[PDB]
């Protein structure tokens, strides 16, 4: 215990609060000791003396600050009374605003991983027959070598399937004996497993595998080989190497654990919680156990934890543990609430509070969208690193703010990990980008919603910012979704963008709020037809050229081919018009300005032979396979002539340039006369086709991705994947954030707030016929948009086959 | 009792000879060829069938009172009827009366719409994807109805029994230092002062050198009765005493609203004495099946009630230790598919008991952390007429039993001719929170939380800042008739069983308070509650 860290601080309750397993990492080999440890509660005697003093002194207000909506009270056990000394009598257990912090956790928060008995032989020889208690013992000590140097493993890795394939096998580091034709395919992978150990061999430094591996293929029929055997075969173990092996475990579901397998394994514990095909998952994932195993070394070297941690999202524990001693240190009471997402704001996080849903349910991000054509040259900007530069940055009454300084805690804390990671630091990033990833994440141990809503209007007004920075450089902008940005530079020529670009990038690097900020150009367009992110056409870098029109799928089938060729016509039109301009020479009027006579008559022939096609072959049979609407997911209109609805597509992304808005006109009415339609008549009127349905802020699991996923518009590959990388997204994960989106769409429709429909006043008083000024109350959020909305949920789970989500549209109703 | 079939033109001229010249019930073409059917089957040669058409067309008369018989639905009810009347006699049947016909657990999606026109009226109200959205009338008058009711109550109970007579707000202005008694609802102005709102207005009140009733919790957004002198000076209220409208016993409502038929109260008053051995089981609160020590005690007491199954077996709400919310995780965490997960776990533990699961109807209340409930409000106090647990988490658990109810928050059972509601939330908390102080034990404080329930007449006398709620679905919340039998679960409060205005208040409490998995037996026969306490 001299200077030794618990390699696991596992709850050993047996009903004491403080009595937990303590396997620290004793000179000579780990030992199992005992603890006891306080439960501090930070109840700060606001303007009321008690002077009860039930079984230890409270400290008077704490010296401490509060959550706006060293250890008082330190008690030892809370099971004396649950009413303990309810009084209600100005902040004495009126509001607990305490800490939920159980044992194992606590531990972890005050004292570090590394900790030395300061004591005499005899004092340590008392405290071996009851325990180490923290009041008297456990001081925090230095953490320069906090690791081990050679730690025997006990590598049970098990994935489990219902096809009906046990995988219920064991590793040792010399026995060698994994117990589940795969000779051949292990040494294949041993092939260049010789590389990897000795990749292992130079980097770990840690165990070592025998060569000689022999698989021992045995059928786990029933419970008696699925359960029994591996008891059998875990013991023997136990009694092979006493106290003397880390298990490293590997299982889907922890129960088997629980069941007798963790009680057979009290030794130092990780939970790592990750046909002929799958036979090679298993040899990959035994030989790569020797990879990850330096990387947790580094971890618990780096961060002051244990061995204990949880690898699901490591790096969510991690920050809640140095944020929680970051706020120890400083005199701020925390709000850890371990068994909810809900942070521990007393007892007044429970009930509903209006601001605090409204907060919570905001996550819409504005979206700056300018659709046209743009004969310049527009860079597909994407940022990256925005919410931490923005909270690096942030530096540079309100009821509804966060802390001002829980926030510069954060804030100093995030400095330290980035100046750490801009010097080599492995951890250090990993901290940056798992921070960026958890403030939304309810799962995180110190999770505030206040928190997450101040980092999300921070964001807000940073890319605000960032669009006024880059308007002001003399660039226009088309799009700018906390992603992406696209500018339109006034550089006509697209050989001069180079050295712009680069200008552009160092100067906004040259703000100080945005140093942080980086920016990569993804793409240069020489032309673009731009209508929204995913309706967009033009010339990439100048020779390649792209064509993304969700237009496109709303049409009959037979006239989408024909979209598809007008819309490159048109766009290389464009092209030969810009280029003639230019020769010539070297918005109001830009170098389009004819681009309509060069195809202009081919397409009003062109109209006029399909129309007389489809009034051939709209009524006559084995012809409605083509003349057949799409169904898809935004579908909201009912179209009668499919023909005039690709023409008015195309009209459309031909009114989108504003310079030739009168020429396209004219060729609108000129395309509308063979239709017999008036030039301003309400069917020929273009209404986008498609509706929407994002789900702000999407996490992906793997790369730490943001993005909104759109349904009603995104191609079906761009939303069950990821963008950045190409990593697939599961099915229940997306039904469980559509779920959580409709149900807060009708709890925001539930508690809006009512509004006048003349003077627009709010309502303000509970019973009260109509608006003082003769108005009748209505709804900020109408029925109609509700109605809207959960029509279109029920078209994406139909057309998806989500089944959870029309399990909730039926339970609905 | 011979069979026979009889063609519906004989049976016409006799049949109408009856049914329209005797009574005036016009007879169509279905319906003749079904009463044939009838007549054809439980009697033959259609001859002595006079009195059977005639007890039909009598039952017809007097209950559902209309024309048009033959809708193949009023021939069948009155059929049904003449069954039930021939077997509380003691033909086609002849056998006893079954409870389970008379037996419904009402949910609060399908209730009366019962809205009071402001004279005096209690009228009936009772179509897409998108119909049970309620329209913002609903919102406007949510809280007009329900100070209606309270109107109501004390326009019955106060003046017959205290005479002050209740000035509306509106009528406080012109009035210089008069004394008045106000009913209004007690909330705080936008200014950050207290105030009283009522139908005609609002207006300020000075709350200082106030005495309350003891007895009561007072918190913003329950109607109080407040007793003071107005001045105009300041347009302030100067309130002495402010104490809750006094309560009404259920009988008193019953002959006001007059709902039942004689022959229905008296087959209900036969089985409340044959049904004397029937027994309600009240399962603790926080039933937290992720917690291995709950599930092993939840098997011990499954196996107990085994021996001697119960009538009813209400299961409690927060079915798991942490809120369900959209969780981004690549594990089996998957807060969605762990609570099948869970309710899987409870039909291994649950489908083991033959002799349980069996004649036995099981009821399932869902509390803070239930699915569809905890997505938005991540297990806090949200939206109160909860719905019920979602069907695609009760494969297993349904296919186990065969009567087992899903069931609102605010459920209602309708046993007998006595009311049971059975409400799962932690009022107490909530009271103690936000109770406002005046400048002026435990068995009191639950007199306290059940006398201020039940004389404020509402499930949640709260503002609808501190607990929304569906604006339609307010009426699954209001006490008018103020059932006999509640059960108002917590988990903040201490267990106890009360009884105050001629109503049943029980409170299983937390189902692990320190060690023992507690849980309430009820006898409705003889109207007596015990715990039964088991050691874990
Ligand atoms: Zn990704
Ligand atoms: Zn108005």
């Amino acid at each position: 215990y001299a200077n030794s860290t618990w390699e696991v601080l596992q709850y050993k309750d047996s009903g004491e609060p403080g009595v937990l397993e303590v396997f620290v990492t004793i000179n000579g080999k780990v030992q199992n000791i005992t603890f006891h440890i306080p439960k501090t509660i930070y109840m700060k005697f606001k303007s009321q003396t008690m002077p009860l003093q039930k079984i230890k002194n409270c400290l008077i207000e704490k010296s401490s600050a509060s959550l706006p909506n060293t250890l008082p009270e330190s008690v030892f056990l809370e099971e004396k009374e649950n009413c303990t000394s309810i009084f209600n009598d100005e902040n004495v257990l009126g509001v607990f605003e305490g800490t939920i912090t159980p044992h194992q956790r606590a531990i972890m928060d005050l004292g570090a991983s590394v900790t030395f008995r300061s004591k005499a032989m005899g004092a340590l020889g008392k405290g071996i027959q009851q325990g180490f208690e923290m009041k008297d013992l456990s001081m925090a000590e230095n953490e320069r070598y906090l690791s081990g140097f050679s730690m025997d493993i006990g590598y049970l890795l098990h994935f489990p399937t219902s096809i009906g394939y046990e995988f219920f096998s064991l590793f040792k580091s010399w026995g060698d004996t994994i117990t589940i034709n795969a000779s051949s395919l292990g040494q294949i992978y041993k092939q260049m497993f010789e590389k990897k150990k000795g990749k292992i061999e130079t980097y770990s430094y840690l165990v070592d595998i025998k060569e000689d591996i022999n698989f021992e293929f045995v059928y786990f029929t029933d419970i008696s080989k699925l359960y029994r055997r591996l008891s059998q075969e875990t013991t023997k173990l136990k009694e092979e190497r006493g106290l003397q092996f880390l298990l490293l475990l590997q299982s889907p579901f922890i129960t088997k654990l629980l069941g007798t397998i963790r009680l057979l394994n009290q030794m130092p514990i990780v939970k790592l919680s990750l046909q002929p095909t799958l036979l090679k998952k298993l040899v990959n994932h035994v030989l790569s156990s020797g990879s990850w195993i330096s990387h947790l070394i580094k971890l618990s070297q780096y961060s002051n934890i244990p061995i204990c941690n949880l690898r699901l999202d490591s790096m969510d524990y991690i920050i809640d543990v140095l944020y929680a001693r970051k706020l120890k240190k400083e005199n701020i009471v925390l709000w850890w609430n371990e068994k909810a997402p809900l942070p521990d704001h007393g007892g007044i996080q429970n009930d509903f509070d209006l601001n605090t849903s409204w907060i919570m349910n905001d996550s819409e991000f504005p979206k700056i969208n300018n659709s046209g054509v743009y004969d310049n040259v527009v860079l597909d900007v994407g940022v990256d690193n925005l919410t931490v530069n923005t909270i690096l940055t942030s530096a540079l009454f309100v009821h509804d703010a966060f802390s001002n300084d829980a926030l510069n805690v954060l804030r100093g804390m995030l400095k330290e990990w980035w100046d750490e990671a801009l010097k080599e630091n492995s951890t250090a990033d990993l901290l940056v980008n798992s921070l960026a990833s958890w403030v939304q994440n309810p799962n995180a141990k110190l999770f505030d919603g206040l928190l997450r809503y101040h980092v999300h209007n921070l964001t807000k007004k940073a890319l605000l910012q960032l669009v006024n920075e880059f308007s002001a450089l003399g660039s226009t902008i088309v799009y700018a979704d906390r992603n992406q940005i696209l500018i339109k530079t006034n550089k006509y020529s697209p050989e001069n963008c180079y050295a712009y670009s680069q200008y552009m990038m160092k100067a906004v690097r040259t703000n100080p709020m945005f140093s942080y900020l980086d920016l990569n150009i993804k793409r240069y367009w020489d032309l673009l037809i731009w209508m929204d992110k995913f309706n967009f056409s033009g010339l990439a870098c100048d020779y390649t050229a792209v064509s993304q029109w969700q237009l496109k799928k709303f049409l009959s089938p037979i006239y989408q081919p024909e979209f598809e060729d007008w819309m490159m016509i048109i766009l290389d039109s464009m092209l030969k018009t810009k280029q003639s301009y230019l020769k010539l020479n070297s918005s109001v009027e830009n170098s389009l300005n004819g681009f309509s006579h060069l195809f202009s008559k081919p397409l009003m022939k062109r109209v006029k032979k399909l129309f007389k096609n489809q009034q051939e072959f709209i009524l006559d049979p084995q012809y409605e396979a083509d003349y057949v609407i799409p169904v898809l997911p935004g579908s909201h209109l009912n179209v009668k002539n499919p023909l005039l609805e690709l023409v008015k597509s195309l009209c459309h992304v031909m009114l989108l340039s504003k310079s030739t808005i009168l020429e396209i006109r004219t060729l609108r009415k000129e395309l509308l006369k063979i239709f017999e339609l008036r030039e301003f008549a309400k069917v020929a009127e273009f209404k986008d086709p498609s509706l929407s349905l994002v789900v702000p802020d999407f996490l992906c699991e793997y790369c730490f991705f943001i993005s909104d996923i759109d349904f009603c518009k995104a191609a079906p590959e761009s939303i069950f994947s990821c963008v950045r990388c190409h990593k697939a997204f599961n099915q229940v994960l997306l039904q469980e954030h559509l779920i959580q989106k409709l149900r807060s769409d009708i709890e925001s429709y539930l508690i809006q707030d009512l509004r006048c429909s003349r003077c627009h006043k709010v309502k303000r008083d509970y019973m009260s016929a109509h608006c003082p000024c003769a108005g009748a109350w209505e709804g900020t959020l109408p029925r109609e948009s509700i109605v809207q909305k959960l029509n279109v949920f029920k078209q994406v789970a139909k057309y998806y086959g989500f089944d959870i989500l029309l399990s909730c549209i039926a339970d609905l109703t | 009792v011979l069979p026979v079939k009889i063609q519906p033109p004989l049976l016409r001229p006799l049949a109408y000879r009856v049914l329209s010249r005797k009574y005036g019930l016009s007879i169509k073409s279905d319906g003749l060829s079904a009463l044939a059917e009838f007549v054809g089957t439980n009697i033959g040669a259609n001859w002595r069938q006079g009195p059977a058409t005639i007890k039909f067309l009598e039952q017809f008369a007097a209950v559902w009172k209309q024309q048009e018989r033959g809708l193949f639905i009023d021939q069948s009810g009155v059929k049904e009827v003449i069954q039930e009347m021939k077997e509380r006699e003691k033909p086609e049947s002849s056998k006893a009366l079954d409870w389970r016909d008379y037996f419904k657990v009402i949910n609060a999606s399908q209730q009366q719409r019962f809205s009071y026109n402001p004279h005096k009226m209690q009228f009936i109200f009772v179509g897409g994807i998108a119909g049970f959205l309620p329209d913002i009338e609903d919102k406007v008058q949510m809280f007009l109805t329900r100070y209606y009711l309270t109107n109501d109550r004390v326009m019955r109970n106060e003046n017959f029994q205290n005479s002050m007579s209740i000035t509306p707000i509106k009528n406080l202005l012109g009035r210089d230092a008069q004394n008045f008694l106000l009913l209004g609802l007690l909330n705080k102005n936008f200014k950050g002062n207290w105030s009283l709102e009522d139908p005609s207005g609002s207006v300020e009140i000075d709350i200082s050198q106030t005495i309350p009733t003891q007895g009561h919790y007072y918190v913003p957004g329950c109607m109080v009765l407040v007793e003071g002198i107005y001045y105009s000076v300041g347009n302030k209220f100067h309130v002495t005493s402010m104490t809750l409208p006094p309560g009404e016993r259920r009988e008193i409502t019953l002959e006001t609203i007059g709902n039942l038929d004689k022959d229905l109260k008296i087959r209900l008053h036969l089985l409340e004495k044959e049904l004397t051995d029937h027994k309600f089981v009240i399962l603790g609160a926080n039933l937290f099946l992720d917690d291995l020590k709950i599930m092993t005690a939840l098997s011990k007491i499954l196996q107990k009630l085994n021996d001697d199954p119960p009538t009813l077996l209400i299961w409690q709400g927060s079915f798991t230790s942490v809120p369900v919310f959209a969780s981004m995780s690549s594990r089996n965490i998957s807060s969605s598919t762990q609570f099948k997960n869970n309710f899987d776990a409870l039909a291994t533990l649950l489908s083991r008991f033959d002799n349980l699961t069996e004649n036995t109807t099981m009821i399932f209340i869902p509390g803070p952390n239930d699915l569809w409930g905890s997505m938005v409000s991540l297990g806090a106090s949200g939206t109160l007429p909860q719905d019920p647990i979602p069907s695609a988490f009760t494969k297993k658990i349904n296919k186990v039993c065969k009567n087992v109810v899903w069931s609102s928050n605010p459920t209602r059972i309708a046993y007998l001719s006595q009311e049971i509601v059975i409400f799962r939330d932690d009022l107490s908390g909530r009271f103690k929170r936000h109770r406002l102080e005046f400048p002026f034990q435990k068995v009191q404080e639950t007199r306290k939380l059940v006398k201020t329930i039940l004389d404020q007449g509402h499930l949640s006398p709260f503002l609808d800042s501190l607990r929304p709620i569906s604006w339609d679905l307010d009426h699954t919340l209001t006490l008018c008739p103020i059932p006999s039998t509640m059960v108002l679960c917590d988990t903040t409060s201490a267990q106890f069983d009360l009884t105050y205005n001629g109503c049943k208040v029980i409170n299983p409490g937390s189902f692990i308070h320190n060690r023992r998995a507690r849980y309430m037996e009820y006898v409705p026969s003889s109207k007596k509650t015990i715990q039964e306490e088991i050691y874990i």
